RNA sequence: GAGCUGUAAGUAAGCUUUGAUCCAGAGAUUUCCGAAUGGGGAAACCCAGCAUGAGUUAUGUCAUGUUAUCGAUAUGUGAAUACAUAGCAUAUCAGAAGGCACACCCGGAGAACUGAAACAUCUUAGUACCCGGAGGAAGAGAAAGAAAAUUCGAUUCCCUUAGUAGCGGCGAGCGAAACGGGAAGAGCCCAAACCAACGUUGGGGUUGUAGGACACUCUAGUUACAAAGGACGACAUUAGACGAAUCAUCUGGAAAGAUGAAUCAAAGAAGGUAAUAAUCCUGUAGUCGAAAAUGUUGUCUCUCUUGAGUGGAUCCUGAGUACGACGGAGCACGUGAAAUUCCGUCGGAAUCUGGGAGGACCAUCUCCUAAGGCUAAAUACUCUCUAGUGACCGAUAGUGAACCAGUACCGUGAGGGAAAGGUGAAAAGCACCCCGGAAGGGGAGUGAAAUAGAACCUGAAACCGUGUGCU
RNA sequence: UGAGUAGCGAAAGACGGGUGAGAAUCCCGUCCACCGAUUGACUAAGGUUUCCAGAGGAAGGCUCGUCCGCUCUGGGUUAGUCGGGUCCUAAGCUGAGGCCGACAGGCGUAGGCGAUGGAUAACAGGUUGAUAUUCCUGUACCACCUAUAAUCGUAUCG
């Protein structure tokens, strides 16, 4: 499960292979926003006076099932589990037993 | 999370007078004339009154 | 309606058949009579059948 | 008690005949004998007379959702001494 | 276990690792109308009596309690009839009422069109409608039975008997039962004779291979009927937690496809993810988990509680009942030779040498004991809850209703009743320029696609047009 | 399709000046014409915001429309005396206990409910874009409460 502040790698899409930080998460429809992928062109505020200056571009939300967590020791896209060694439920990698 | 009924029952009825009459009533006037910002202060006082009345009826 | 006080006498329903076996509904009432009988309180006039009146009864 | 609901500021009964009379809004189950005593308990004044009227619900949003506006009960008080029942 | 303040985006002001929003259990609050119940009434409103209390020098106005009717049991209970049964007076009791599944089940009452190629007996049919009382099931039920074998042993339900016996203007049509084969399967309490007490309490006592009272010696609770109150351990229901295994290269806006090598499986159900995924995400197989509440089931406790043979000199074993005539109804059976069960009217028995049944009736011979009352299981049904399935529908279909529908709308009313789904993977919903008062257009941009621009997937025919080759 | 066909629902209008993209139709002015026991002024029933102001011209208006009983956004009904209740009763409706009846229920006494009737205290002016016996001015009346006096007391209330 991807929270806000991780370092994921894109697996599918037009911007696959790149890596970025998850800054926002929309858990209702399961959408995440990664810094650097899915740039959109938006004609903002035709009537409203920003004052407008042209076209602005930000990041668009990407589906959570397309980004995967990384490993601290080998830097590869891996799944996650739960070892429960601590009183709080910790998250561990799949290629190794280290914490994510 | 914020509970305000740690006191006894003697000072309790004094809080329901101060929270409703001098506080909740004044915020509704400033909202009608168009003088009150921080409109989330109304919902806070509404719950402070209800929490006081719940513990009062619970003590029986 | 009218029902016996001592027992459960009441009217019934049958058919009125002519010579040609033509069916017509009808009633069969009981022979209810008004007599004043002893009660634990005041004696009261109640509907009693003539069958309960026979064999000896207080009035 | 909190009989008074809201004050009313309009073109009529406010900025015109408002220095001596005040227009309020109350609940729809109160008589002018309670409205008179409730004003004197909050503002420490003396009331001369109170006039109260009713209003029927009014339709709104002509179109898809055609509903009704809530009813209201308007009161108008007159003071003999004191002022500044609002700001 | 990190975001969140519904549909529903906006602009605002705020809450949350000091544990928000959310998902289950148990509590608090709960305006007015409605059986509506202080009186009234055009439901959601109006007007009051008593008890303290809040406010005022005082009346007015508020707050919280309480006041319907009928029934039942206590107490004042002193009438026309003197003494006393009626009327009245007030105080008590999770006493009654009114709703919903128009399904299922008992009972009261009870049609017609139709079939007979007309029609009245008959049939449709004890069906539809209406009314009353219930229950989770109801009703039935412990032989005055079925039979004819050297017998079986309460009731209900399913196959067969059988379209047979029989009934019928012997027309149309209606239509069994026993035997046998299965599902399920405990049977017990009262009246009386009698015995101590004051028509009454308790003991006693319950039947046909005849039982009890009386006489002689003497010796397991089945709280679902059987008499009925309580502390008493294991599962189960209502939130959840873990849970194996894939990388690369081409085409594309995008890989899950194709071509390569690999890996899991008590897991190759299913859905999603920019296209078709066992290994990307929710999951699946398989294990684990309950504060608190409710269930189902136990081991002890508690409450009940002496079992059988011999015995008729004398007693008991259900009365206006059984049964008969008369008029009807019900049994497959239409009054017929109609036995066997009910209702109304009027007559009216017998007392173990008794009484009833075996299809009129009599005789013999067999089986059984009516006229008091309870009883679980196999059976019928679904407004619902939960988990699943289909050679079922795919927007004129499927519920009238995929949609904010019993709603627009139509009738004084009871009542009747539609039409309307689809942009894209993602709003990334066309900044700016030009004509125009606007609307709507022409470019430029967004996108893989804008003849995908919210009257938004594909876009048929009728029909209305604009050009042209022959005539 | 019929077809650019029938119709466009009793009736007198003319001109000048304004507004505006656009006027026989909207605004203002003048002249002319119609009703006047009424095409005028108040009210009950019934309708239920159609009332007022500033904006709008897609649909509705049998043409047009800059206008509207249409659209959008804010506003507007003030009572001791006026009408109804805290007062009385007609017809009628309902009815404790009762009488009757297969059920459901029917009828009815005491007692209630029920105006179109009987009783009951306010009249002149001013004022707003929308209210007036209601608001504001001027002078009155009525039911009740308390505090002070004439005077008591066989008064006094039924």
């Amino acid at each position: 499960h991807i929270k806000k502040g991780d370092n994921v790698k894109v697996i599918a899409g037009k911007d696959k292979g790149k890596e970025g930080k998850v800054i926002a998460t929309l858990p209702k429809k399961d959408r995440v926003v990664v810094e650097g992928v899915n740039i959109m062109k938006k004609h903002q505020k035709p009537t409203q006076l920003n004052p407008e200056s042209g076209i602005l571009e930000t990041e668009a939300a990407i589906h959570v099932s397309n980004v995967q967590l990384l490993d601290p020791k080998t830097n590869e896209p891996t799944r996650v589990g739960y070892k429960f060694v601590d009183g709080k439920k910790v998250r561990i990698a799949k290629k190794s037993g280290e914490e994510i | 999370k914020a509970k305000e009924i740690r006191n006894l029952t003697t000072s309790e009825i004094e809080e329901q007078i101060k929270s409703s009459k001098e506080e909740l009533f004044n915020l509704r006037f400033q909202l009608a004339t168009g003088q009150l910002e921080e409109t989330a202060r109304i919902r806070t006082v509404r719950k402070t009154i209800a929490r006081l009345k719940t513990v009062a009826r619970e003590r029986e | 309606g009218k029902q016996c006080f001592v027992t459960g006498r009441k009217a019934s329903t049958g058919n009125r058949r002519s010579h040609a076996l033509n069916s017509t509904k009808r009633r069969w009432n009981a022979n209810l009579q008004k007599v004043r009988i002893l009660v634990d309180g005041k004696p009261k006039k109640v509907w009693v059948s003539a069958r309960a009146l026979k064999s000896g009864k207080v009035t | 008690r909190d009989i008074l609901k809201r004050p009313v500021i309009t073109e009529k009964s406010s900025e015109a005949m408002a220095e001596d009379k005040y227009t309020f809004d109350v609940d729809t189950r109160v008589n002018k004998t309670q409205v008179k005593m409730a004003v004197e308990e909050i503002f420490n004044v003396k009331v001369a007379s109170v006039n109260i009227m009713n209003y029927k619900p009014k339709k709104k949003r002509m179109g898809r959702y055609q509903g009704y506006t809530n009813k209201r009960r308007k009161a108008i008080v007159t003071l003999k001494e004191g002022s500044d029942d609002l700001f």
